[PDB]
RNA sequence: GUGGAAAGGCGGGCAGAGGCGGUUU
């Protein structure tokens, strides 16, 4: 249940970190469909929240999906590629968790036709800040 | 009562933001209090409400301090006292501020025939009952130009987030907050229309108008200008007056005001008979 | 037989769906723009001795719906002797009181024999508010507006059958004529316009004596089974008196119809179409 | 009588968002079904005779000479007597609210204003000779509303006190600004002598809606549209018997409200001209 | 020889008032 975590939200990221290293052992887009793709963002959010990571540190990051977004919608991906590893350098700590789940996505993403893998690369990252408030 | 058209005066030109502006709205990621942005493009614009509302604001205060003086005037400006029906909750009960919209009082004539002398009613309109006096100006909602467009393609930053903080006073506890903002020196064109409905008093219009915008030059536009938010600039392209045979004919045989590098205290102090002399003569 | 149908595309709202004389009017005052007074002459004589038109039905996305027979009622429960008989109750008067049937479930009630109702209508009749503003104070004063809305594919289209002459020169002209005017209704606001196709279709009905109309008829005589549609109309501002015709789906027993003169005092005759238009049903005992 | 039917197609473009409203707590107008918005034929029709009508009132000294019609009426309404038809321009009181309508056919017939967008009257009447179709999303237009973009837009405006800043919210679904629709104006040639003035004196109004609005607010800013004609096509009486392609066409792809009257109209028109 | 002919869902309405990204060891 997504509401059934918060009431255990509120040592205990130990037990979701199998969830996470198991999220991040599958890499390839579109890997999953489209209700296992947002069951996969219930269990990243809730991994992020127990070692828990603030919106704005990811602000900037969450700015140039959203820049391109408009310009991929008929209107570079390294930019943000750059900025997702610049970002996660100056931690103090859990922005390597956060780096983990980008990166094998943008990798794929490096390289991949702009106008459909970035719309659906786009679902997912709103449903992991999305769901990551929900908690907290 | 005998509404009648003469033409339009068109007014042109490119609002600018002397300190950076915001007007704002209650996306995912995204500063807590964000700008207006336009649904298509995502570019943050001015609303011709936030425009025309202000210069509404700021004339009526204007009018409050000189009652005395433009009383003479205009008629049906000693319908009433200066200050604000706030106390006694009377929609007339003889105060300036007449008209409650939910809980807050704005300057609004009840009659037709009390908002054609009024200077506040005749220039932005009154909707009593039963009265019902249309506007005589439409204030468009003002894009970017299509430089500040390319400065968005080119990845220039068109807004920011500024960070301000209120601290408590005795434990010296910060709360912080965040607020979107358009980066100081970005652009708008916009645009003012003033229907002429009435050769006899066109002419005052006109300056009660240019009036309103020097004091919105003076003041802020939107969004916590006590601060440095607003210094808000008019630089004026164009100036023009549309006959009514203009849109007979299709000519673009229209008469125009030159308004080139002049500022709205330039248009009403130093030329207003001079620059608008040759509009009188086909009037 | 082999009908000609004539589908209207719609291009907006319809005021109404065009009954059969509100379609010869519409049909009437084509040919009189178009050729002349002498045309509706012959366009009047064609149908008296000849062809005969319907009333518009809906279709929806090449379902063509026609209305219920009025043979269904009396033996409902005889063709319904096939079910369970907690379920015949409900099963009976949701087939009673639909009014339109496709072409697979139209022959099937013409011959008594089971059959069901379409699930959606395809269009909605629609309350849209309109407003008149007076020019100088500009005070709101509405009133209120009926309008027919159709799907993305449905419409409305209407039979004829005739000789193919008399299509060729006078109903194929016409609905070319009325496809940029209106079809009845408020034309002024873009209401009835519509983009004409034409088909062909088959309806398999049996042989007997007693025959349903598919349009309204103005009877002869006493009519078998049946329901009153009273309506008048307008001619060129002229009130036409509320005459008593009969409705789609009633049931006549070799009965033209007939085509009424009212004088109208108008420069010109005005006449009315009502005639029959008529496919065999068989009917209970 | 009939000769034809000159055909207007162009495309509105919202230039500003656009309210038109059906009473999110103001609803613009929508399909039934689809739920998508549109313009209708009402506003369009009703707004080009608003704007003309005020047009009218402002020339009626000079203009009793081509219009003999316009002789009968002063520049005014006959609100402050409530009292029909009496001298005043605004004569017809429909049910709270005054309209320039002709009594006639005889009357409606010599007047701008009626002769083309038609006249009720008592004892006759004068119907209109222009249809003004509704306007829906175009089909571009249409794929953005498949895709899942947004194509109205919830504008949210306050009330600010003078004394106090007391500020009172409310909301105005918008048609979002930039949003293309199709329109369609069917004008029916029913005078050969009548036709020419027609035509100006609806492009002219036309003219006055890209200075004026069209529906909602507009005052503060909203509607803003602009005119695109694709085409113009003429339709002759022979082209209704015989069904082959007699249409004139007159082709305008960038022209213009004002371009198609700036001395446009003399000349593109040479063959409708021609051919009556 | 069209249950027709005529009729703008519209007039007026600032997303705004307050707030030292700096404390403290
Ligand atoms: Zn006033
Ligand atoms: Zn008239």
């Amino acid at each position: 249940v997504v509401g059934i975590k918060k009431m255990l939200e509120g040592q205990w990221e130990a037990i979701q970190p199998y969830f996470d290293n198991v999220v991040r052992e599958a890499k390839n887009f579109l890997e999953w469909s489209p209700n296992k793709r947002l069951a996969n963002a219930v269990t990243v959010a809730a991994y992020l929240t127990s070692q828990g990571l603030k919106t704005n540190q990811v602000r900037k990051i969450l700015d140039m999906a959203r820049t391109t977004e408009l310009k991929v919608k008929r209107g570079k991906d390294d930019l943000v590629k750059m900025r997702y590893l610049l970002a996660y350098t100056v931690g103090k700590y859990s922005l390597d968790a956060f780096h983990r789940i980008l990166d094998p996505m943008l990798e794929v993403l490096m390289g991949s036709p702009k106008k459909e893998n970035f719309e659906k690369f786009y679902d997912f990252l709103q449903a992991v800040v999305a769901y990551h408030k929900f908690f907290g | 009562m005998d509404r009648r058209f003469y033409g339009k005066i068109v007014i042109k030109g490119k609002i600018k933001a002397v300190t950076g502006l915001h007007i704002g709205s209650q996306e995912i990621g995204g500063i807590d209090n964000p700008v207006i942005k336009d649904p298509h493009t995502g570019l943050p614009y001015i609303p011709g409400s936030s425009l025309k509302g202000r210069l509404r604001s700021l004339f009526e205060i204007l009018v409050n301090s000189r009652l005395g003086e433009w009383r003479e005037k205009y008629p049906s400006l000693a319908n009433y006292s200066p200050g604000s029906c706030r106390p006694d909750n009377q929609e007339n009960c003889g105060k300036f501020f007449n008209r409650k919209i939910n809980r807050g009082w704005i300057h609004v004539c009840p009659d037709y025939e009390t908002a054609l002398a009024c200077p506040v009613c005749r220039l932005f309109g009154a909707s009593g009952k039963e009265s019902n006096f249309p506007s005589r100006i439409i204030v468009r909602d003002a894009f970017l130009t299509k430089e500040w467009e390319e400065k968005w393609r080119a990845g220039e930053a068109i807004t920011e987030a500024k960070i301000e903080v209120g601290i408590d006073r005795v434990t010296s506890q910060a709360n912080p907050r965040t607020n979107e903002r358009v980066v100081a020196g970005a652009e708008f064109e916009f645009e003012i229309i003033y229907n002429v409905e009435n050769t006899t008093h066109w002419r005052d219009d006109i300056k009660n108008l240019l009036t309103a915008m020097a004091l919105l030059e003076d003041s802020y536009l939107g969004g916590s200008g006590s601060r440095g938010y607003g210094k808000v600039k008019f630089i004026f392209d164009s100036f023009e007056f549309r006959p009514l045979d203009y849109y007979r004919t299709g000519k673009d045989e229209d008469i125009v005001s030159i308004d080139a590098r002049e500022k709205s205290v330039s248009d009403i102090l130093s030329g207003f008979d001079s620059l608008f002399s040759e509009v009188e003569g086909k009037l | 037989p082999k009908f000609i149908a004539v589908k209207l595309i719609p291009k907006g709202p319809f005021r109404d769906i065009p009954r059969a004389d509100t379609l010869f009017g519409a049909i009437g005052n084509a040919i009189s723009a178009i050729h002349g007074q002498s045309a509706v002459e012959e366009l009047v004589d064609a149908f008296v001795g000849g062809a005969r038109i319907s009333s518009a039905f809906p279709y929806s996305g090449d379902t063509y719906y026609l209305p219920k027979p009025l043979s269904v009622e009396p033996a409902l429960e005889g063709i319904l002797t096939g079910l369970d008989e907690e379920e015949r109750y409900t099963t009976a008067k949701r087939l009673r009181k639909a009014k339109y049937l496709d072409l697979k479930n139209f022959e099937l009630a013409l011959r008594l024999r089971p059959f069901t109702i379409p699930e959606e209508i395809p269009y909605a009749r629609v309350d849209v508010p309109r407003v008149v503003l007076d020019r100088v104070t500009q005070d709101s004063s509405i009133y209120f507006w009926e309008e027919i809305r159709f799907r993305e594919k449905s419409g409305v289209y209407f039979l004829y059958s005739g000789p193919r002459e008399v299509f060729d020169g006078y109903i194929a002209p016409a609905m070319r004529f009325l496809g940029d005017t209106g079809i009845g209704g408020k034309s002024t606001w873009g209401a009835g316009l519509f983009e004409v196709e034409f088909h062909e279709m088959k309806i398999d009905a049996p042989g007997s004596e007693y025959s349903v109309t598919l349009s309204n008829a103005l009877p002869t005589k006493t009519p078998v089974l049946w329901r009153l549609l009273r309506k008048g109309g307008w001619s060129f501002g002229r009130r036409k008196p509320r005459m008593t015709f009969i409705a789609e789906g009633s049931i006549v027993k070799n009965d033209p119809g007939g085509m009424e003169r009212l004088e109208l005092g108008l420069s010109h005759e005005v006449y009315v179409y009502g005639l029959t238009f008529p496919l065999g049903v068989e009917l209970p005992e």
